[PDB]
C-alpha cells in the first residue's frame, strides 16, 4: 500500500474521522513504524498484519489525546453570560471500542486467520509427534538416569 | 512415567515475568533465573522449606505454592490382570501354562516325539 | 446482485435508513470488499453469505460513526437564547442490535443454513469413522511404540 | 538517539503534550538517568529499554504534578462576579493510563521482547537440565548424608 | 551528595513542589537524620538508601501538615460578600501516593535492588546448607536426648 491509501482507508474504518481529531502526520508515523519492522516491500504477505496494527495504535493515540487535556477530567459545564445558558454533562467511549476492536479483527481485514488455534491436543498427530520426538534438545521420561548413568537408558530422544 | 502426582506449581505475578523477559539486566531477571534453578533442585531433606510473599490483590492471592493431585478418580481397568490373562492364553497352546503359578506338559512332548 | 440493488436492499433491512446517516459510497465499499474475497461472479452460492457480512459491516461503521464525534460522550443538553428553552437526554442502541443481528441471520436471508451443527458425537457415523481412520496423518492409540519400535505395532492408521 | 529526538518522540507518544505541562528539561533529566545506568553509547541494544523507562518515568512525574497542587483535591468550582457564572467538575485519568501503559509496551517499541517467558516447566530441556546439574553450588536430593557422612554418597552434583 | 543537591533532587521528584508547601529547612532535617545513622561520608554505598528514606519522610511530613490545620477536616466552602460567590468541595491524595511510592522505589533510584528475594527455598544450596549446619548455636533433630543424655547422640551440629 502507498502512503496516500492508508489515510484514506483508516479514516473510512474509523467512521469518517476528521483531520483535527487525528492528523495525517500521526497516521504516517504509526504506518512507517510497522513498515520498517515488517519490511512490507520485501514480503507483501504482511499487508493485513501491518494494517491491523496501524489502526490499533491510532486508537491508542486517540485515547491518550483525551488525556493530557481538560476533556478527560471534566464531566460538567455551565456557561451563563446573560440570557444564554448552556449545560452538558469520548475518553471512555474510545476505551471499550479498543477492547471490542481487538476481538473483531475481521472488520479491518478478513484474511487475518483469526481464531484458528484455540484448542490444542497433543499426541494425536504424526507431524506433531515426530517433531517433538526428533528434537535434539528434547528431554522425556525415558531418560531417568537415577543414581548414576547406565548404558541401559537412552541419551537421545530420537529412535535409532 | 506420566503420573505427575504431587508436582510443584508456582504462581507469580506476570509483571515480574514480563519485566525479566525484556530487561535481562534488571533485579527481576536475577530472581527469575534463581527460581528456575532452585525449583528444579527442590527435594526433601534437612533444610527444605518455602517462603513466599503474602500480598493479596483479589479473592485469590498474588503468590502461592500448591502440590497438584488428580481432581477426581484415577484409572479403573487395572491393566495388570489384563496381561496375566493373555499370558496364560499364550502358554496354554504350548502346554507350558503351569509356570504362571503324568501332566499336560509331559503328554504334549510325547506328541512331538 | 448488481451494484444498485444492494443499497436498495440494505436500506429496507435497516428500517429505511437515510442517506446522510450512511452514504451509498460506504455501502459499496463494504460490498466490494466481500465481492473480491468471495468471487461472487465465479460462484453465486455465496450471495447470502456476502449479503450477511455486508449488512453487519455497515452496522459496525455506524457504531464508529457515533464515536469520533460529540454524540457518544454527551448525555445532557440545555439551550436558552431568551424565552426558548430545550433540554433532552444512538451509540448504545446500535450496540445490542449488532449482538441481536448476529444471533438472527434469518432476518437477512433464510437460506444461510444457520444453527445446524451445534452437537457433535464421534464414532456414531461410518462416514466420519472412516474419514479419520483412513487419514494418513492420523496418530491413534494403537501406535504406542514404547522404549524402542517393534514390528508388532502398526505404523499406519488404516487397516491393511 | 540524540538529546533532541527524545523530546520529539515522547511528545508524539503522549498525544502531543504541551510544553507547560511537561518541560523539556524534565524529559532530559529522566533520559540522562537511564543513559548512565545503561551506557547506551557503549551498548546500543538498550535503546528500546531506555526509551520505555523514560516514558514511564515522565508519566510518574506527571501524576505527582497534579499532587502538590490544588488540582488533585478539588472536585467542584463556582465563579460569579456578576452575571457571569461558571461551574465545572487529570490525577485520576493519569493513574489508569500508567497501569495500561505498563501492560502494553509494544505501543512504544515492538522490539521489547514482551510476554515471552510466562510458563516455565523444568526438566524438559537438555540445556537447562545440564545447567543445574553441572552447577558446583547445586545441592540435590542425592546428597542426603544422614547422621554422619559416608563415602557411599556423592558430594558433588555433576556426574564423574 | 551535598546539602544543595538534595533539595534540587527532592523538588523535581515531587513534581516541582514549592517552598511554602515544604521548606528547605525541613528537607535538611530529614536528610541530616539519615546521614548520621548511615555515615554516608564513611560508606558511599548508602547514597540510594538514604535518598529513598529522605523522600518518604518528607511525604510523611506533608500528610501531617494537612493535619494540625483546618484543611483536613473541611470538605465544603461558601463565600458570599455580595455578587461574588465561590463554592468548592490534599490529605487523602498524599495517602495513596505514599502507599504507591513504597511499592515503586525505582522511581527514586533504580539501583536499590528492590524485589529480589521474594521466594526462599531451603536445603537446595550448599552455601545455605553448610552455614546452618556449621552454626554452633544450631539445634536440629539429631540431638533428641530423650530421658537422660547418652553418648550415642551428638551434642554439636557440625560433622566431625
Amino acid at each position: 500500500m502507498t502512503n496516500e491509501q492508508v489515510i484514506e482507508l483508516v479514516r473510512v474504518l474509523l467512521g469518517g474521522i476528521t483531520t483535527e481529531e487525528i492528523s495525517d502526520q500521526t497516521i504516517i508515523f504509526f504506518w512507517t513504524k510497522w513498515k520498517l519492522t515488517y519490511d512490507l516491500d520485501n514480503r507483501p504477505e504482511k499487508i493485513p498484519a501491518a494494517l491491523y496494527n496501524t489502526v490499533v495504535d491510532c486508537v491508542r493515540w486517540l485515547i491518550v489525546q483525551e488525556v493530557s487535556s481538560g476533556n478527560s477530567s471534566i464531566r460538567e459545564r455551565f456557561e451563563k453570560i446573560g440570557d444564554e445558558t448552556i449545560s452538558v454533562k469520548s475518553w471512555e467511549s474510545w476505551k471499550d471500542f479498543l477492547d471490542w476492536l481487538e476481538l473483531n479483527p475481521d472488520y479491518i481485514d478478513p484474511s487475518l486467520a483469526f481464531n484458528s488455534s484455540l484448542v490444542i491436543i497433543g499426541g494425536v498427530r504424526k507431524d506433531e509427534f515426530f517433531r517433538v520426538k526428533n528434537n535434539p534438545n528434547s528431554y522425556n521420561g525415558f531418560m531417568e538416569q537415577g543414581v548414576y548413568p547406565t548404558p541401559a537408558i537412552p541419551k537421545q530422544s530420537a529412535w535409532p | 512415567t506420566k503420573d505427575m502426582g504431587g508436582v510443584i506449581e508456582l504462581k507469580i505475578p506476570s509483571q515480574i515475568l514480563n519485566k525479566a523477559a525484556m530487561d535481562p539486566s534488571s533485579p527481576e531477571a536475577d530472581m527469575v533465573r534463581g527460581l528456575m534453578s532452585d525449583a528444579a533442585n527442590a527435594h526433601s531433606g534437612e533444610q527444605s522449606f518455602f517462603m513466599l510473599p503474602s500480598d493479596t490483590k483479589d479473592n485469590a492471592p498474588q503468590y502461592s505454592m500448591t502440590l497438584k493431585g488428580i481432581d477426581g478418580m484415577g484409572k479403573q481397568y487395572s491393566t495388570a490382570q489384563l496381561i496375566s490373562d493373555r499370558k496364560k492364553s499364550i502358554l496354554d497352546r504350548l502346554g507350558a501354562g503351569f509356570i504362571n503359578v503324568q501332566t499336560i506338559h509331559t503328554q504334549f512332548v510325547q506328541r512331538v516325539n
